[PDB]
């Protein structure tokens, strides 16, 4: 999880840095054209958050929901586990699509 | 799962319990049972530093996987046998294991059936 | 939020004091080895302890 | 002597060597965050090599190096274990490290 | 103990001898001097202690205190000549001799084989303070403080007397080594236990315990600079040091006489950390802090074991230097705006920034950060009230969380946000006070290295 | 490289980092392919999961409930 | 029509929601001139000061002092034994003191008891 | 590094850009000194949107009590570039 | 260096989701004086942007052919 | 609406003298009047650190029972000993249900 | 900021400031550009349709509704400007900000360097000097026996006078001081 949490992090402080400081993501528009590979960086790090298999997130993400799901082990905290798992496809849907998709909402000055 | 829902929903005395299994002798519905072996000795574990948890009825495959992980070391991909190997034996006892729960269940359900029966004709 | 993050680490270094004592007091030792070969079957408290500091 | 406990003990040694010259004239400059940037990688490459040395033949140890205080029947000493996680935790810790203060470079070039 | 007593008293011909442009260097070296002497006290032989005379005699206990008062006479000296530079010659070296007269009665104190000679000293401590507190201090409340400090202290002494000499009557000595090693049990009696209080609440009161405290906020808020050091670096230490000596006659009464002081001391350090949080005046902040680092100390002595001494000792070490830096950091502020208002200057790390490293120092080693003596003396103490009753962890979480609290409320509200407009007279700091601050810590990080010395005969 | 501002136009682009996105992206599209190719059973399974109503009493070892 | 928000201590009520804001009347304005009035000659006081080239140093402020001097000097004159004053001082005086007694007496006496009975598990307990 | 020093010419360019991209407004008619009550017949409500509107252009916003008095484009300069601290 | 500004006469909604408002606003009786203000949002380079799986397949293309490359190199290797 | 004669004058008044402020804070070309190898960082920083360490760990640290302490290396079947020439014999024929 | 308060708000600045709060939590509310723009639209229509109203009661009931409907419906978490009071960027640069005064107890040795600056620095100085007397005396004549009701100020108004009370004014030290 360090590699890619410090890696979105890293993403996002570029974008906030070239938005002129700006952190909402309701002011950042189009930028899957404008900054490529911050947002290819970015989509892999998704990526490997979800679990994406053979990723990096796939080989200890994907082990834990397995070993969870077989142990002798209280119903609802693997409830919860399986829908934190939902939400966290959940934010980082919603990350990419108010962050890098649609048109422009940051100031005209670029 | 389908078994704790019929365990917690149905009738729960239809079931067994994890905690407390088997309850039936080994030698009650067989006429002979052939007692489990091993292949690696207690020095042998020992000495290959496995883990508690490690030393079951597989740790001789895993004493293989891990010396030619060891002599293999640069070809980290080499050790593909061995790893089938030994995850073929963790299978065979999990199958094993789930052959276990299914002779428990199956022989506290025709005990049930047949005490209740065997009353039932007690009582005519 | 500086002084917020040094409230909260505090609350949890009250649960990492109270293993260190305990450990002390029942183990006569604070090195990981001396502590895994006497504590066989550890009892409640340093594992509290230690899940408050944790937390 | 095996070279493991010199190769864990070095890697964290020399972290601390910019901190002793952040009195020096190089942190009156402007290339002492490249300085530092230059150490953690070092630190990085040199951590590597433990991890090789483990990753062969899972070699662990304990360095109590220096008696601190003694109380009685129990010894405080500064020890230092290098078993499977700290092996691991540390080049990757370092590797982060290495690309956060490169990015820092550019990203707080105006402070 | 002659090598370190007659240099002391030589101090004064000395500066009374001196020239007006040459009092304060001349005895700032010469104190230094003695300091370096008195640092050779430090080589304890272990199994017993080192006894000089038939009057004085050296311990692992008091060897740290004589080398903290002989150092922090230096730094007094330092402290002092800013605030006093328009006194006159003679008013200045009566100053001098104040302090002087103080480091010569706490050097002897400490090393008293005799009790009736300890309390005689103890007591002497007292004129130099108040003269010192009453004449220099600087606000019209400083009359009511001295009054306050001066009978609070004589209410518990003088019992005290009234035991020593009972006790000498019955025994037919009060020399400590004969104390010690003829020492029988205290039956469980009215009579013992009015000989047990009589014995403890002089100590109780010099901490001070909670409850009995409400004398050290305003002496040592309304002293000037160098009372006020003096005051809570070492005079507090008196009442732990004769515990630690009297305790030893008083067994086993001590195991349920100490209930209600180690009650109000555990529920008195949390109420005074937490009066730390809503304090206007930054000097009773520290005074109060003071409090809290004293009651635990009183918990410490009161438990009774090997750990719990060794922790009172660092605690009492490092407390001491840690709250010198404190009231002298305070002090500059002070003399840079002529009010403790905590608020009136704000945002002095834009102003002072080497300032504001040695207040962000003083700060940490106030909320005992590992791995200074102050958190050493702290854990120890913990552990062993642990080892008392497992309930008091508790408590010392609370007090621990409450420390923190304060002092980084503390260092924010004076170092951080923006400065304030309208005072513009705030000049680059000193030589001198940067000198200064740095003589209070530079020795509490180097104990870290050689806690033994420190951690008193249980070691 | 030197860009300047645009003012309400899409900004300046260079062909390096155009080109780098665009291979570390292909580059983890064909390392999974390659993966998915090469341990399809760490993502499928590898062995059967056996079925405990296809199991025979003969072989689990219980009498017919006439004894 | 839409659901109403209540105020309370630690959340107090909007001034847009204050139906004080809307009912005026002509002496509330005045109300609202003579506030006005005083502020603007306060701040006239200050900056007289503040921009003065020829002052050096702090500029006193009498409200901080009257602040300062209530919280710490003006309240034991001001005290006066009330059945209120004399019940809280009484229980939060001593009653923690006599709770912490309690618990810490009873905690030793069952390990104390527990003790001389030979069941404490005290096995490699040789530092206190 | 980051943005270069903004410039008088170009706030007041800016400001009139805004302003003529508004369709209340001729931009033939539309001048520096032209004031928003009186030359170009506006009420309030469309001083408050030009006030946005140039609060979205500029990426800050303008207090209330200071943007009640901005009725012609070289006030709004004005502010802009005293705030900023544009002095050429 | 020294940029100025582009022509405003360009920044038309038509075209846009700017004349779907406009044009919704008119079957109210009602008018909208800033879409030429917010014209520039989708009249240039922002013209076309990618969906949220087209956003995730990037570089599936290039990926693909070289995958393709590498098992038919298998194909034709192993038969040595 | 809007400002006051008074207000509008002021206003512009003090940004005349802002402007010029700020103007001034602007430095002349002379301002800062100053008063009068290629693996040097690998050699100092690396391999002086790691020899003090080596030395100090093998003649000082390791002077003494109980310093450095490693875990002993895992044995298997069919390994050799360096010290004693020993040889582990193998583990029981598998059943080889291949 | 730079505007004297008044003692009251008029009914028609409350009107426009809830105009303008409603129109940026609609705007926080509605992310894209075009359906803030409808709605905003609608917004200044559903605004426009008691423009004329003339009894001030019902308009005072009007704008009282306004504000629970707008305080119901506020956004929780609206959209602020990195620089504004509740920005992530407010108070960022307040630790740069260092005040003029500071430059007279600068060592001669650091003002060897920098010698034109502080030759214009004492031209500023001769010049504050110089007018502070005007101006205190310009601030007692345009005062009301029952000292000033607002906190206004006057502007200069002889030949050679600087508005009073203007050197803590001009003298800023900057919004990106460092
Ligand atoms: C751990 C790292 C090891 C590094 C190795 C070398 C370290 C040598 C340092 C010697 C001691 C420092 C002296 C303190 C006085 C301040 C000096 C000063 O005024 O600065 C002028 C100088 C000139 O700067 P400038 O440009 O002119 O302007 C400065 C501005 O005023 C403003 O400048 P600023 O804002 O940067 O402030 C200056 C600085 C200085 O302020 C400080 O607070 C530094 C002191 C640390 C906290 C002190 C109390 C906490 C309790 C710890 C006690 C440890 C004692 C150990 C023995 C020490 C021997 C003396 O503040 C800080 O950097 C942040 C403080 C946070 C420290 C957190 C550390 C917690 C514990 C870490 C481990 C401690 C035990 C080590 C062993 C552990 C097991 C292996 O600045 C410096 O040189 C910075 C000092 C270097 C930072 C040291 C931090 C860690 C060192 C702790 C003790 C060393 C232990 C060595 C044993 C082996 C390891
Ligand atoms: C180190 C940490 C810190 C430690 C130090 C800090 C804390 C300790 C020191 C400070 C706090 C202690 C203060 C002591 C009380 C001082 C009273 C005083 O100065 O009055 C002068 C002051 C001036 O005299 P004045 O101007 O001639 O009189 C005009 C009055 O103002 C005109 O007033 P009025 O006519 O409206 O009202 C007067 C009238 C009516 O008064 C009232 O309306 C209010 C009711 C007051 C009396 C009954 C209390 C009612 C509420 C609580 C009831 C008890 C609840 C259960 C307590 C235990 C719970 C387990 O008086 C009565 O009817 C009282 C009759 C007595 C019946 C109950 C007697 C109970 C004795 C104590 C029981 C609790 C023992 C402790 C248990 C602890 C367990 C761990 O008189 C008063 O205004 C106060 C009168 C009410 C006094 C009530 C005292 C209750 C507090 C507990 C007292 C026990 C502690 C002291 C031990 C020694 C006792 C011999
Ligand atoms: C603000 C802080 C000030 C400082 C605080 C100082 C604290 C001093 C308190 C002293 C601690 C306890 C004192 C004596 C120990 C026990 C006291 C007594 O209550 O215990 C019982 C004693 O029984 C009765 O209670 C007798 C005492 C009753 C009379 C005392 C009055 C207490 C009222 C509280 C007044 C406040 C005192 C402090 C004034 C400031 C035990 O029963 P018993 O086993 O049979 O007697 C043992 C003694 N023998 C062996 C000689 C026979
Ligand atoms: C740097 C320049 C010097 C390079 C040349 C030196 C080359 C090697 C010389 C080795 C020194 C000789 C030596 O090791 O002798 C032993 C000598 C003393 O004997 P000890 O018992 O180990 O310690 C004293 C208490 N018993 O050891 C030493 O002091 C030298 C090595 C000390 C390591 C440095 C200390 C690191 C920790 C810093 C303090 C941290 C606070 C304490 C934390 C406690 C944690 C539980
Ligand atoms: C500033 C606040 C500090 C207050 C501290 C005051 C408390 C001091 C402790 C009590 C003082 C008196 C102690 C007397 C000296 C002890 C000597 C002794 O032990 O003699 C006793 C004598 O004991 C007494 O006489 C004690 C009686 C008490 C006299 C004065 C009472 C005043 C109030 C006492 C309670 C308060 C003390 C603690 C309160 C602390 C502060 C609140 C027995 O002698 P014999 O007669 O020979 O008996 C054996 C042979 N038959
Ligand atoms: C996103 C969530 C926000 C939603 C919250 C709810 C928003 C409010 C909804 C409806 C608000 C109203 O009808 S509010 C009722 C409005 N009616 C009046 O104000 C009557 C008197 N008019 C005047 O005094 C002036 O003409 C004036 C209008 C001030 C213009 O002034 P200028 O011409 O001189 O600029």
């Amino acid at each position: 999880h360090a590699f890619f949490k410090a890696m979105l992090f890293m993403c996002s402080g570029s974008i906030i840095h070239s938005l002129n400081d700006e952190q909402d993501i309701r002011k950042m528009g189009g930028l899957y054209k404008a900054m490529p590979f911050t947002t290819t960086a970015l989509i892999i790090g998704s990526l490997a958050l979800t679990g994406m298999p053979y990723l990096t997130g796939f080989y200890s993400k994907d082990l834990i929901i397995e070993a969870v799901n077989m142990s002798y082990t209280n119903a609802w905290a693997l409830l919860m586990t399986l829908i934190a798992t939902s939400l966290t496809a959940a934010y980082s849907t919603r990350i990419i699509f108010f962050a890098f998709l649609g048109k422009p909402r940051f100031p005209p000055l670029v | 799962g389908a078994h704790l829902a019929r365990r917690y929903l149905g009738d729960a005395s239809k079931e067994p319990d994890p905690l407390r299994m088997p309850t039936f002798p080994p030698d009650y519905g067989f006429p002979e049972r052939k007692e489990r072996e091993m292949v690696a000795t207690q020095q042998e574990m020992n000495d290959a530093q496995l883990m508690l948890q490690q030393r079951d009825y597989c740790a001789h495959y895993l004493i293989q996987l891990l010396k030619c992980k060891r002599d293999s070391f640069p070809n980290f991909l080499a050790c593909k046998h061995e790893q089938h190997d030994w995850d073929y034996c963790e299978h065979l006892d999990y199958v094993k294991r789930m052959k276990e729960f299914e002779r428990e269940r199956r022989l506290l359900q025709r005990k049930k059936r047949r005490e209740q029966r065997e009353a039932e004709m007690a009582r005519g | 939020a500086a002084l917020q993050a040094i409230l909260y680490n505090r609350i949890g270094d009250i649960g990492f004091v109270l293993s260190m004592a305990w450990f002390l007091t029942h183990s006569n030792a604070w090195d990981l080895q001396q502590i895994f070969m006497l504590n066989n079957e550890c009892p409640n408290m340093p594992l509290i302890g230690l899940l408050l500091a944790a937390a | 002597m095996n070279p493991f406990a010199s190769l864990t003990l070095t890697t964290l040694t020399i972290l601390t060597i910019p901190i002793m010259m952040s009195n020096s004239n190089i942190y009156k400059t402007n290339l002492y965050p490249n300085y530092v940037k230059t150490t953690v990688s070092y630190a990085f490459t040199l951590s590597l090599v433990p991890l090789l040395m483990f990753m062969h033949t899972g070699q662990e140890m304990i360095i109590s190096n220096w008696h601190w205080m003694t109380l009685q029947t129990v010894e405080l000493s500064l020890s230092f274990k290098m078993d499977y996680f700290s092996v691991m935790f540390i080049p990757v810790a370092l590797f982060v490290t290495w690309s956060i203060m490169e990015f820092s470079m550019w990203y707080m070039h105006s402070d | 103990m002659l090598k370190i007593i007659i240099p002391t008293t030589m101090l004064l011909p000395m500066t009374w001898m001196s020239k007006h442009n040459m009092i304060w260097i001349n005895a700032t070296v010469h104190s230094l001097l003695i300091s370096l002497i008195s640092l050779s006290l430090l080589n304890q032989l272990g199994e017993n202690s080192l006894n000089f005379s038939l009057t004085f005699f050296s311990d692992s206990l008091s060897a740290p205190l004589l080398v903290l008062t002989t150092w922090l006479l230096p730094l007094m000296l330092m402290a002092s000549q800013s605030h006093l530079s328009k006194e006159t010659t003679t008013r200045k070296k009566l100053y001098i001799t104040m302090l002087i007269l103080l480091q010569l009665f706490l050097i002897m104190t400490f090393t008293a084989t005799e009790l009736i000679l300890f309390y005689i000293l103890f007591e002497a401590t007292l004129v130099p303070t108040l003269i010192i507190i009453t004449r220099w201090g600087n606000q019209t409340e400083r009359l009511n403080a001295g009054l306050y400090f001066l009978f609070y202290t004589l209410a518990g002494s003088l019992p005290l007397l009234v035991a020593l000499v009972y006790i000498q009557n019955t025994t037919g000595s009060l020399n400590f080594l004969i104390i010690h090693y003829w020492s029988h049990p205290l039956s469980n009696s009215w009579s013992n236990i009015f000989m047990w209080l009589a014995c403890i609440m002089a100590f109780m009161v010099k901490m001070p315990l909670y409850g009995l405290h409400l004398w050290l906020p305003k002496a040592h808020v309304e002293a000037p600079i160098a009372g006020s050091m003096v005051l809570a670096a070492v005079l507090l230490k008196l009442g732990g040091y004769g515990m630690m000596r009297i305790t030893t006659i008083l067994n086993p009464l001590t195991n349920y006489m100490a209930y209600p002081f180690l009650m109000l001391s555990m529920w008195g350090m949390i109420m005074t950390s937490s009066i730390c949080l809503r304090q206007t005046d930054l000097k009773s902040l520290i005074a109060y802090s003071s409090v809290s680092h004293m009651a635990l100390v009183i918990v410490a002595i009161m438990i009774q074991t090997p750990w719990s001494f060794m922790g009172a000792t660092a605690l009492m070490i490092a407390h001491g230097l840690t709250s010198s830096m404190l009231f002298c950091l305070a002090n500059t502020n002070y003399e840079r705006v002529h009010s403790r208002t905590m608020i009136l200057a704000r945002g002095l790390q834009t102003l002072l920034p080497l300032m504001a490293t040695w207040w962000l120092v003083a700060s940490l080693t106030n909320l005992a950060l590992p791995p200074s003596i102050n958190l050493i003396g702290e854990l120890f103490i913990i552990t062993a009230s642990f080892s008392w009753s497992n309930i008091t962890i508790i408590l010392m979480g609370m007090n621990m969380m409450i420390t923190a609290l304060y002092s980084l409320y503390m260092l924010i509200t004076t170092q951080r946000g923006k400065y304030t407009h309208h005072i513009n007279n705030i000049k680059p700091s000193f030589t001198r006070e940067n000198a200064l601050m740095a003589l209070h810590i530079l020795p509490l990080l180097l104990l870290t290295l050689n806690p033994k010395m420190i951690l008193g005969p249980l070691y | 490289v030197h860009i300047e501002p645009r003012y309400r136009q899409f900004p300046q682009l260079t062909r390096s980092q155009l080109i780098q996105a665009e291979f570390f992206s292909a580059t983890m599209w064909f390392w999974i392919l390659w993966r998915f190719w090469h341990d399809s059973d760490a993502v499928l399974g590898h062995f059967p999961y056996p079925d405990p109503s296809q199991w025979t009493d003969e072989e689990l070892g219980i009498l017919p409930d006439d004894e | 029509s839409f659901p109403k928000y209540k105020p309370s201590r630690l959340a107090t009520l909007p001034a847009t929601l204050d139906p004080a804001e809307y009912d005026i009347s002509p002496e509330t304005r005045k109300a609202q001139a003579e506030r006005l009035a005083i502020r603007s000659r306060l701040k006239r006081e200050y900056l007289l000061q503040y921009n003065d080239p020829n002052r050096l140093g702090v500029i006193e402020d009498p409200a901080l002092i009257r602040w300062t001097y209530a919280r710490s000097a003006n309240i034991y004159p001001n005290f006066r034994p009330t059945p209120k004053t004399s019940l809280l001082g009484a229980l939060f005086g001593i009653g923690p003191l006599f709770f912490w007694y309690y618990v810490f007496k009873t905690d030793r006496d069952k390990k104390e008891k527990l003790i001389q009975e030979g069941k404490l598990d005290q096995t490699f307990n040789i530092s206190y | 590094s980051d943005a270069p020093p903004l410039t008088l010419e170009a706030i007041k360019d800016r400001v009139l850009y805004v302003l003529k991209l508004y369709d209340k407004i001729d931009p033939e008619k539309l001048s520096v000194n032209s004031h928003f009550m009186k030359d170009l017949g506006l009420d309030s409500l469309d001083q408050v949107e030009i006030i946005m509107a140039m609060e979205d252009e500029f990426g800050f916003e303008i207090p209330d009590i200071d943007a009640e008095k901005l009725m012609c484009p070289q006030e709004i300069v004005d502010y802009i570039a005293d705030k900023k601290d544009v002095y050429e | 260096s020294k940029m100025e500004l582009p022509d405003y006469k360009q920044w038309k909604i038509e075209g846009t989701p700017l004349e779907t408002v406009q044009e919704k606003l008119a079957a109210r009786g009602l008018r909208d004086p800033w879409g030429r203000n917010e014209a520039w949002r989708y009249s240039g380079g922002f013209a076309n942007n990618v969906s949220f799986v087209g956003a995730l397949l990037k570089g599936f293309k290039w990926g693909f052919a070289a995958f393709v490359v590498a098992v038919g190199a298998e194909y034709y290797l192993e038969s040595q | 609406s809007g400002y006051t004669p008074d207000e509008k004058l002021r206003l512009q008044q003090l940004r005349e003298l802002r402007r010029r402020w700020l103007k001034d804070q602007e430095l002349s070309p002379r301002e800062p009047v100053l008063p009068p190898r290629h693996s040097i960082f690998a050699v100092t920083h690396v391999l002086i650190p790691v020899w003090i360490i080596h030395y100090y760990l093998k003649y000082h640290v390791t002077a003494k029972p109980y310093t450095v302490v490693e875990r002993k290396p895992r044995i298997f079947p069919g390994d050799t000993i360096l010290e004693t020439g020993e040889v582990i014999p193998l583990m029981k024929e598998f059943p080889d249900q291949h | 900021a730079f505007s004297a308060p008044a003692a009251y708000l008029t009914h028609q600045q409350k009107v426009l400031r809830l105009y303008k709060r409603a129109l940026r939590h609609l705007e926080s509310w509605c992310v894209h550009r075009d359906k803030y723009r409808y709605f905003a639209c609608l917004m200044r229509a559903r605004f426009d349709e008691h423009k004329n109203e003339k009894d001030m009661v019902k308009a005072t009931q009007l704008l009282r509704q306004a504000e629970e409907e707008f305080w119901y419906g506020q956004h929780p978490q609206p959209y602020i400007f990195p620089e504004s009071p509740g920005g992530t960027s407010y108070e960022r640069y307040e630790c740069y900000k260092v005040p003029e005064w500071c430059l007279d107890d600068w060592h001669p040795s650091e003002k060897a360097m920098y010698p034109d600056y502080f030759a214009k620095r004492e031209q500023w100085k001769r010049l504050r000097r110089e007018s502070w007397e005007r101006e205190v005396k310009q601030l007692q004549e345009e005062t009301p026996p029952g000292g000033p009701r607002t906190e206004a100020l006057p502007p200069a108004r002889k030949e050679g006078d600087l508005p009073p009370l203007w050197w803590h004014i001009v003298t800023r030290p900057r919004e990106r001081p460092m």
